[PDB]
């Protein structure tokens, strides 16, 4: 992805989760539920019924 | 003393290397955790 994210070993995880959203923010959200593939199977099975 | 030198012979370096060891423990007590590895940064341990 375009997302060039870091984890840095010396902040706790909720620093990091922070610091992550606070760089990107919705971009890398919208990216996670892509690669979810809940998305596709509500499709899948909306088209079938 | 009896070595004449902590660097004089093998078996003097490894009772300085305990020596420092053991010393060197004592220096950084504070610091040590009992199981994980502890982490720290510059501003963490007030490094400049």
């Amino acid at each position: 992805t375009a997302f060039r994210v870091s984890v840095n070993g010396y902040e706790t995880s909720n620093e990091n989760y922070v610091r992550i959203l606070s760089e990107w923010g919705i971009p890398l959200v919208d990216q996670l539920i892509h690669d979810s593939g809940i998305e596709s199977f509500r499709s899948g099975i909306g088209l079938y019924l | 003393a009896e070595e004449g030198g902590e660097n004089k012979s093998e078996r003097a370096k490894q009772a300085n290397a305990l020596h420092l060891l053991l010393i060197g423990f004592e220096q950084n007590r504070e610091r040590i955790n009992t199981v994980q590895n502890s982490t720290y940064s510059m501003d963490q341990l007030n490094f400049s």
